[PDB]
Order: structure tokens, then C-alpha cells, then sequence
């Protein structure tokens, strides 16, 4: 459980009307809940409850893919009949004991006022020990067995726990076995950032790339009835400043993107 | 599954039969985990001729 | 070096002059910024000065012979 | 506690006391004898004047 | 600060907090950042402490390395009450110390 | 060796037109791209619900001197439809009025990039051999967009109001 | 306090001389966590020049500090407070002084405008964290009462 | 101090001298300007600088600027606007960008 | 035909490119030939001054910046050279123009939408 | 290290 948000209370150190236990005791009871999410590394659950009586885990509004392990892991205690509760319990899937206190400390998003952050232990496994007895192969009496016990909460199939371990180890155990073009040439002719009328006159010749400029004859580009005779030096600018010659064949002026205007 | 993975950095092959191996980084609690298995298999499982 | 400056004292002969003859040495490289003699080996200026010392390279006289040629060779330039 | 350069008094132009007023420490007169026996002169000029 | 042991420090080394040194070595950082140029002026460089730069802790260790540091305890009863170790950083808030001293 | 474009003098009558109008503000190096931007906007939104393709399409340059200050002059180019021999028309807009009378019609035969040079060729190298004078009115761009992968060979026409 | 299992043997230098070791399990079940309450103040006074008053309108602000405050100058109840943040917007009605001819040259090109107020707002101490559970506003009965007051 | 240890004399600060960081930023203010004045002209430096009194003891005005060069007091304010405009182009105000943030 | 392209670039570039006639000679043709090529089209180009005085006059009334930026933003030489152009054209002081709460079309040259 | 990979081969399957 990652976050809780909850109505009628602005912060975890207040008090709520109609409750036996305090507010952060609801935090210290919603920690030990156990939910098995099948396809989401983030889900939510809502709770709406009224009337006198202790809310158990059956009371919350479920989803089709969060398998509930404990029905009676007691959340709260209601004592006055007119009360009502809206809480929205965020559930993530992770590992370790990072209680998102680094999430607020590595990430500084603009949170809304009212959300309470839960201190979470993602680890399902609690207490695991082993004992080693002699397996009996008739010629190999030296061989032994590996009796492995397990005492956890729910939300775990044990074979998946043992099968994921060798996926972890053999990843490191692989690593000990196996391991030991000009920018103003690739723009439109209009986007070359030249004077008033020297370059936009060239795109009505359908020339909308600078590579197409250098692969025209200069004598017949300045003889169309739209070029002016002071536009000659800006053509002589971008061809000499870059390092190109007249009519020199550029290898591939367009990319796979080809568009005009 | 957001594990960490080391590249083998430096081997100080001074003589042949003597050597030093460094390794960095790991996740936490793994310099104890691997090398205890590695000291065991290099004590008691090899071929031999005597 | 990082652990020991004992061999730096079997060279000069004095623990306190070492605080002086390295400081006179490193002040030509802290803000004077001259070339060091030993390679750097990613060290601050006090460590290259003591690594200079062990092979017999910066003495009280060698801090003054290095300047006295450099004084008059500078004083043969002003006029 | 820590202080790089903080506040000063008014009669003697000295640092102040505590973790409260952003204060500096106290280099007591017992320590000056402990520093004299090393012969480290310059830090005694350093830790009073500068 | 408070002392604590270390079974992995060597004798010429000692531990130190990050938050203590970054708050103590603040005049030594503002010289190195202008030699880097990520900070432009002095008031700019003071602004670049709170903003959690990876180069803040890449200039911190580079200021720290080969700059040894005194430690003191009262009552001083002889010469060896003050010493001068070399820092090592740790992710804590308590001065680490060699056990053998 | 400049080749003069084909031009013709036309008297025009009032034609009730409907369409969408808006203001704009940009340099005139992209007066050809932006006028074809809005003409692509209204001809590819009329056809998408039209059953029938009309033979003509109109674009009308208008100019509004703002009463605050004559330093910026609000410009109005509008892609608008004309009447034809078709009954059923689904269209949006308000009735605009062509300011008819005396006009000069330039006629174009060539490429789609030369439609820019059909609008680039206005103020410099050609017409004062005839020594013309432009009255107050509306400039009209006359297209034929049903008949147009190379850049297309479209038949376009300008229209300038010239008083003699 | 609490009661827990205890082994008496030397670990690797971490129980050297009366300095004890501990597990991660006591950090997860928060069995040694405590709860403190800090008290912090702000005193708007009457100077010899003019009266100091509380406005959330500060100069030289980052928008993350002005967003976590109200329009009057008081924190929102139930916020999170990171050390060094603005809680109470305070000012002081300042007179005027002179400045170095460097500073006059810089303000002459940017048009640095300043009022006759001096920024003396309240801030959290650094090196501390927490959240906010309570405010209250005092008032001398006869001087004008603020909205949130 | 309730044991015979401390007094009221310990607990008051004298904010008079300068802040240590701010007395450093005075020089970085000053050594900014002369480099920023270096991208100018000698008659252009002499009209804007000594008017404001940078590095001079005095504050010259438009009259003492006027009666010295020739007569003119009118155009020197306009001369300084060209000393404003080329330096307000954000190419030589980068080392004015942080002191702007005072 | 050709120098149409000068007309609304000049609506866009009375700004930061200081364009003189030799900078206007970057439009393809010469200093003297662009004059009469613009003349029989329009009747009135160096219009540019009007746009500079019209184009500075967007800054007096419609932006809140004071007067000293204005004489050097839109490519005039100086604050007297501005007001020398201002008093020849609008016959006012611009401190007597913007401060006045009324404002009408006496001197502001229109842009050429030919 | 290859034999430690060899003893886990019931669990890659």
C-alpha cells in the first residue's frame, strides 16, 4: 500500500469523528493488509461504509484482478451510525523498504493537499529457514537434500518464489562465465535565414533543400525571370562558407521525410 | 525487476597461479551473497589428480 | 604519501623544515602554477610536493638555486 | 553542528556559541598546550587571527 | 557530533557526514564552481547548493581528498587528545571514528 | 530573356458568395503558403460533406485599415464558394459580396511551386509598361481545384482591381 | 519503551565498546519512532518608521512558495513543510538609502524598481522536516483584525 | 546562564561590518562592469561612467558634461541610450543577469 | 512583378535588421534601380521611414515601455533624431502625444497594402 | 562459476 486519501481529514495527525482508534492507527492497520494484483503495478480501491460496526476487508469495493487474502484484517471501528467514509487506497508493487520517503525526496511534483503517504514494506517473505538431510541414492550415499521452509503472508505462490531466484542468480552467474552533414545544408531553402528576396525565390523552382541548390547550374539558375543580381553573393556565401563547389554531387540530401509547402 | 549488473573491471595477474579480482557495483547484500558461494565451490569442487 | 611522510624526513633531516620546504615548494604551484616534476597521479599540490621530496629533488638549496638562476635571468631582461 | 562563517558579537568581534544562534566552537586553553607540543605554530596563528 | 566505530576504516582515514561537510566546506566550494563555470557568480553559486547538483558532490569529494581534518575532545589531558585524520564520506549524521584510537 | 505572363482585362458583375472569413498577420514570403493553408482548410472541409464538385473556387483578399492606428492594416483572405447549376449544397458561413466592376485577370499554367511565383510576380519587373493604377476593391484568387506524386500542374488566376 | 530479542556475542566490530547493533526490522515496524512538536512564532511590531504587517505579497519569490500559502500570509493547515520554506509573509516598512555607483549603473538599464518595504518574512529552520497541525492568530483588540484572524 | 557560565553579552550580534559573502559580491559587481565597459568606446565610457561616479570620488552631472566637451547636454543622454541598447542585447548582459537578481 | 516581396517583409523587418537602401539592395537589384521600380508601382520606398515612425508608434500608446527604448528599437539613430522625425511628421512631442488621452490619424503614415 | 549455472537448470525451465 503506497498512499491513502481520505475525506474529512486534512492530515494524519488530526482526529476524526465517530472512530474508536486514531487516524495514524488506521495507517498502522492498513499496512498489514495483503492484496495480490495480477496485471497492474498500480491500482486503486475505494471504500464507502456507514453505520456502527467494524469495517473488515470485505467492505471495500474491489476490482476484478486484485485477489484478497485476508477478509478480517481489522481496519477501524465505527461507533456512531450516521458516519460515512471515503478512502482511496493506492496499491503499488515493488521491493525493499523504500516507503516512498525517497519518492518525495527524489521527485518534487506539485501534490494536492489531502493525500497521506503510507510507510510500506513490499516484501511478502517473512521467515525462511532450511535443514539439510541425506538424500538416498544407492551408490551415492554422500548426496543430501534441501528441505526449505517458508512462512509468509499471502499474495505468493511459492514455486514462483523459487523459480525467480534462479533468474536472479544466473543473471550474475552469466557475467562470471560469459564475461570472463552540415546543419544549414539539411534545411529548406526558405529556412536558410537570408535577406528579403534571395532564397524564397528559389523555392518556386521547386528547390526546397540546400542540397538541391548546389546541384543546379549557377548560370541557368540566375537566368530564370525571378532571380536578382544581388542574390548571387548569398548563393556564393553558403556554398563557399560550407566548402562546396558548383554542381558538385551531394550523396543523399533528403532523409526518408520529404515534404514541401 | 530493476537489478544492477557489474562489468569485470581489473585483473592483477602478477604471477599466473596468484591473482586478484575486483568487481563493482552490485546491489546491496550481494557481496556477501555471491562470494560466500564462490569461496565454497572453489574450495571443494574441482577435478584433481593426486 | 597518503599514509607516510617518514621517508620525507630521512631525506631532509627535520620534521618542521618539511612543513616549510614543501610549503615554499607548493606555493610556486598553488598560485604560481608551475610545472611539477613527478607525474600528478590525481593528487593535490601537497602530495606531489612530498612525492617530489623522497627522491631528493626539492631541498632548501634546490628551492634557492632554482630561483637564483631565475632571478638574474629575469634581471638580465629588464634593461 | 556546523558553521562555515556565521555571526559575530559586538564587543570583541568573536564567533558565537551554540547550535542555536548559528554559532562557532570553543578552542579552549587546554588545547593550545596540546597544540604546542606538536610544534605546529601556524595553526595557532590561524585559529586565533584569521 | 557523536562518535561511532568503524571496523573498515584504516588508521589514517576517518568518517564524516555529507551534510556536515557540505555545510562546513561552503567557502571551498564557491571557488571550485567558478573554475568549473556551471555557476556564474557568487550569489549564483550559493543558489546552486540547495538545488542538489551531482557536481556538488563531485566537487565536495574533490575538495575533500587530501585535506586532513582535526578532531577534538574535552578534557584534553595530554598531546594525543587532538589528531588529524583524513575524511571519508558516509550517508549518516554521526562522526565515524577508528576503534583503535 | 524575360517572358511576359498572359493578362486580360475583365468587367465583372455582382456575385453573391458565402464562406468563412478571418484576419491574419504574417510576412508575404508566406502569403502563398498561408493562402493555400486556408484554401486547403475550406476546400477539404466542403468536399468532405459535399456530394458534388463545383467547377470553380474563390479566394478573396480584403484589407481593413484599423480605426485605431494606420500602422497595422488588418488583412482578410477568405476561401468562399460561388453559385453554380447545383441545388443541394451543405455549407457554413455568412453571405459576402464581391465588389465587382473593373478587374484585371492574370492567367497561370504551371507547377504548384510556381503558384508562389504567380503571387511573387506582383510588384517589380513587369506591369508599368502598361502604367496601371489600382482602385479600392478586393483582390481575388481564382482556382480550378477538381483537376489536380509530382507537384501538381494547376490552372490558377489572380484578379487585381485596376482603375484606368 | 519496547522489548526485543538480544544476542550477546561480538559482531564484526559493530559491538566494540558499548555501542550496539540493530536490525532493519526495527526500522520497518517503527517501534522506536517518536513524535515531537515544534513551536515557531512571528511578531509584527510597531517600529519608529511605520507599522509592520503580514501580507502574502512578497518580492523576490519562487512560485512554489507563493502557491503553498493563502492570500493573507498564513500557511494552509495540513501542509507539508520542508526546512527553509516561507510560512508567514512578513515585511518591514523601510526608509531609503544610497548605493554604490556600480549598482546605480546596473539599475539604470534594467529599470530596477523597489518600494519602501524590506523583506523580513518567517522561514522554517533548515535541517528539519515535518507537517503542520495548528495555527492561531493573536490580536490586540483595537487594531484591525485580518481575514483569517 | 543559570550556572555561572553565560550572560546577555553572548547573545547579541552586530550586523554592521558587511556580510562575508556580500562583501565578496561587491568586487564581483565591480570587476563585472569594467569588462562590460571594455566593449565600448572612450568617449562613450567617459559620458556614462563619471556621470554615475564609478571609480571617481565625485558625481558629475549633465552640466559639467555639457560645458566641457563643447556645449551639449542634450545628446549625451542619447549617447548613453546607445550604451544602453547594445548592452541590453542579451550578449553582454550575461554577467549582468545574476546581479539583476539581487 | 518581382519586388512584391519587399512590401510585408518591411512590415516585419523595420525591426532588429537595420535595413538601409544598401541593405535593401540585398533584394536582388541595385541602389538606384529599386527606387523607380518601387515608384511607378506605388507613387511614393525609403515609406520605410513612415513605418519606422508608424512602427515606433505601436510602442508609445500600446506598450508600457518609456521613450528611450523606442528611439532605438525601430531603427532610428537617436532620441533627437527620432523627435526630429516626429516633429516633421506628427508636429507633436511624443511626450505631448502619448500623455494626451486622445489620439487620431494626423501624421501616422499608413502601411502600403497596394 | 559455470557449474553454479548447471545446478540451477531445473529452474530456467
Amino acid at each position: 500500500v503506497t498512499e491513502v486519501e481520505i475525506d474529512g481529514v486534512l492530515h494524519e495527525y488530526s482526529t476524526k469523528e465517530g472512530v474508536q482508534e486514531d487516524i495514524l492507527e488506521i495507517l498502522l492497520n492498513l499496512k498489514g493488509l495483503a492484496v495480490r494484483v495480477q496485471g497492474k503495478d498500480e491500482v486503486i480501491l475505494t471504500l464507502n461504509k456507514s453505520g456502527i460496526g467494524p469495517v473488515t476487508a470485505a467492505d471495500i469495493t474491489h476490482d476484478g484482478d486484485v485477489e484478497i487474502v485476508k477478509p478480517q484484517h481489522v481496519i477501524c471501528h465505527l461507533t456512531d451510525e450516521n458516519a460515512s467514509i471515503s478512502m482511496r487506497i493506492k496499491v503499488q508493487r515493488g521491493r525493499g523498504y523504500v516507503p516512498a520517503s525517497t519518492r518525495i525526496h527524489s521527485e518534487e511534483d506539485e501534490r494536492p493537499i489531502g493525500r497521506l503517504l503510507v510507510d510500506a514494506c513490499y516484501s511478502p517473505v517473512e521467515r525462511i529457514a532450511y535443514n539439510v538431510e541425506a538424500a538416498r541414492v544407492e551408490q551415492r550415499t554422500d548426496l543430501d537434500k534441501l528441505v526449505i521452509e517458508m512462512e509468509t503472508n499471502g499474495t505468493i505462490d511459492p514455486e514462483e518464489a523459487i523459480r525467480r531466484a534462479a533468474t536472479i542468480l544466473a543473471e550474475q552467474l552469466e557475467a562470471f562465465v560469459d564475461l570472463r552533414f552540415d546543419p544549414i545544408l539539411l534545411r529548406p531553402v526558405d529556412d536558410l535565414e537570408l535577406t528579403v528576396r534571395s532564397a524564397n525565390c528559389l523555392k518556386a523552382e521547386a528547390i526546397h533543400y540546400i542540397g538541391d541548390l548546389v546541384q543546379r547550374t549557377e548560370v541557368e539558375l540566375l537566368k530564370t525571370p525571378n532571380l536578382g543580381k544581388k542574390s548571387l553573393t548569398e548563393i556564393k556565401d553558403v556554398l563557399a562558407s560550407r566548402g562546396l563547389s558548383l554542381g558538385m554531387r551531394l550523396e543523399n540530401w533528403p532523409p526518408a521525410s520529404i515534404a514541401d509547402e | 525487476t530493476e537489478f544492477l549488473k557489474p562489468r569485470l573491471v581489473d585483473i592483477e595477474q602478477v604471477s599466473s597461479t596468484h591473482a586478484k579480482v575486483t568487481l563493482e557495483p552490485l546491489e546491496r547484500g550481494f557481496g556477501h551473497t555471491l562470494g560466500n558461494a564462490l569461496r565454497r565451490i572453489l574450495l571443494s569442487s574441482m577435478p584433481g589428480c593426486a | 604519501a597518503r599514509v607516510t611522510v617518514q621517508d620525507a624526513v630521512e631525506k631532509i633531516g627535520n620534521r618542521f623544515d618539511l612543513v616549510l620546504v614543501a610549503a615554499r615548494r607548493a606555493r610556486q604551484m598553488q598560485v604560481g602554477g608551475k610545472d611539477p616534476l613527478v607525474p600528478e597521479e590525481n593528487d593535490k599540490t601537497t602530495v606531489i610536493a612530498l612525492r617530489e621530496i623522497e627522491e631528493g629533488l626539492i631541498n632548501n638549496q634546490i628551492l634557492d638555486v632554482r630561483e637564483r638562476q631565475e632571478q638574474q635571468e629575469q634581471e638580465a631582461a629588464e634593461l | 553542528h556546523a558553521r562555515s562563517t556565521g555571526s559575530y558579537s559586538l564587543v570583541t568581534q568573536q564567533p558565537l556559541g551554540g547550535k542555536a544562534q548559528f554559532g562557532g566552537q570553543r578552542f579552549g586553553e587546554m588545547e593550545v598546550w596540546a597544540l604546542e607540543a606538536y610544534g605546529a605554530a601556524y595553526t595557532l596563528q590561524e585559529m586565533l587571527t584569521v | 557530533s557523536v562518535i561511532t566505530v568503524g571496523p573498515y576504516l584504516r588508521l589514517h582515514q576517518c568518517g564524516l557526514p555529507k551534510k556536515m561537510a557540505l555545510e562546513l566546506f561552503k567557502p571551498f566550494i564557491y571557488g571550485k564552481l567558478e573554475l568549473r563555470g556551471l555557476a556564474t557568480t557568487i550569489k549564483a553559486a550559493k543558489k546552486m547548493v540547495e538545488r542538489e547538483e551531482a557536481v556538488v558532490w563531485d566537487i565536495l569529494d574533490e575538495v575533500i581528498r587530501e585535506h586532513p581534518v582535526l578532531l577534538n575532545r574535552a578534557p584534553t589531558l595530554h598531546r594525543l587528545g587532538i589528531q588529524a585524520f583524513e575524511p571519508v564520506l558516509i550517508e549518516g549524521k554521526a562522526i565515524q571514528l577508528h576503534p583503535l584510537v | 530573356e524575360f517572358t511576359m505572363p498572359e493578362h486580360k482585362f475583365v468587367t465583372l458583375e455582382d456575385t453573391p458568395l458565402i464562406g468563412v472569413t478571418q484576419s491574419y498577420s504574417c510576412s508575404l514570403e508566406q502569403i502563398s503558403d498561408f493562402r493555400h493553408e486556408m484554401r486547403y482548410q475550406f476546400w477539404h472541409d466542403f468536399l468532405g460533406n459535399a456530394p458534388t464538385i463545383p467547377p470553380v473556387l474563390y479566394g478573396l483578399n480584403e484589407t481593413r485599415p484599423s480605426q485605431d492606428k494606420d500602422d497595422e492594416q488588418e488583412v482578410f483572405y477568405t476561401t468562399a464558394l460561388a453559385q453554380d447549376q447545383a441545388d443541394g449544397y451543405v455549407l457554413t458561413g455568412h453571405p459576402v459580396m464581391l465588389q465587382g466592376g473593373e478587374y484585371v485577370m492574370f492567367t497561370y499554367e504551371g507547377l504548384g511551386t510556381g503558384v508562389q511565383e504567380f503571387i511573387l510576380t506582383v510588384y517589380g519587373t513587369c506591369m508599368p509598361m502598361l502604367n496601371l493604377t489600382r482602385r479600392k476593391g478586393q483582390d481575388i484568387e481564382r482556382y480550378y481545384p477538381a483537376e489536380d506524386d509530382r507537384p501538381i500542374n494547376l490552372r490558377c488566376e489572380l484578379l487585381i482591381p485596376i482603375r484606368r | 519503551g519496547q522489548n526485543m530479542r538480544v544476542a550477546f556475542m561480538p559482531w564484526n566490530g559493530y559491538n566494540f565498546e558499548d555501542s550496539i547493533l540493530v536490525s532493519e526490522r526495527v526500522v520497518q515496524e517503527d517501534r522506536f519512532t517518536t513524535i515531537h512538536i515544534q513551536e515557531l512564532a512571528c511578531v509584527s511590531r510597531d517600529t519608529k518608521l511605520g507599522p509592520e504587517e503580514i501580507t502574502a505579497d512578497i518580492p523576490n519569490v519562487g512560485e512554489a512558495a507563493l502557491s503553498k500559502l493563502d492570500e493573507s500570509g498564513i500557511v494552509y493547515i495540513g501542509a507539508e513543510v520542508t526546512g527553509g520554506d516561507i510560512l508567514v509573509g512578513k515585511v518591514t516598512p523601510k526608509g531609503e538609502t544610497q548605493l554604490t555607483p556600480e549598482e546605480k549603473l546596473l539599475r539604470a538599464i534594467f529599470g530596477e524598481k523597489a518600494s519602501d518595504v524590506k523583506d523580513s518574512s518567517l522561514r522554517v529552520p533548515n535541517g528539519v522536516s515535518g507537517t503542520v497541525i495548528d495555527v492561531q492568530v493573536f490580536t490586540r483588540d483595537g487594531v484591525e483584525k485580518d481575514k483569517r484572524a | 546562564g543559570d550556572d555561572e557560565d553565560s550572560h546577555l553579552g553572548d547573545f547579541i550580534e552586530d550586523t554592521t561590518l558587511e556580510l562575508p559573502l556580500d562583501s565578496a559580491t561587491t568586487e564581483s559587481l565591480r570587476a563585472a562592469t569594467h569588462d562590460v565597459l571594455a566593449g565600448l568606446t572612450a568617449r562613450e565610457a567617459k559620458v556614462l561612467r563619471m556621470r554615475f561616479g564609478i571609480d571617481m570620488n565625485t558625481d558629475y552631472t549633465l552640466e559639467e558634461v555639457g560645458k566641457q566637451f563643447d556645449v551639449t547636454r542634450e545628446r549625451i543622454r542619447q549617447i548613453e541610450a546607445k550604451a544602453l541598447r547594445k548592452l541590453r542585447h542579451p550578449s553582454r548582459s550575461e554577467v549582468l543577469r545574476s546581479f539583476l537578481d539581487d | 512583378g518581382i519586388i512584391r516581396d519587399l512590401l510585408i517583409w518591411l512590415e516585419g523587418h523595420l525591426d532588429q535588421p537595420l535595413s538601409l537602401d544598401n541593405v535593401a539592395a540585398k533584394a536582388g537589384y541595385s541602389k538606384w534601380h529599386l527606387q523607380r521600380m518601387f515608384k511607378d508601382v506605388t507613387g511614393h520606398i525609403g515609406y520605410i521611414r513612415a513605418r519606422r515612425l508608424s512602427k515606433s508608434a505601436v510602442a508609445l500608446r500600446l506598450t508600457a515601455r518609456p521613450i528611450l527604448d523606442i528611439a532605438l528599437q525601430y531603427r532610428f539613430d537617436s532620441q533627437q533624431t527620432f523627435t526630429r522625425a516626429f516633429k516633421k511628421q506628427f508636429a507633436q512631442t511624443p511626450a505631448l502625444y502619448r500623455r494626451s488621452p486622445e489620439w487620431s490619424a494626423f501624421g501616422i503614415r499608413p502601411p502600403l497594402r497596394l
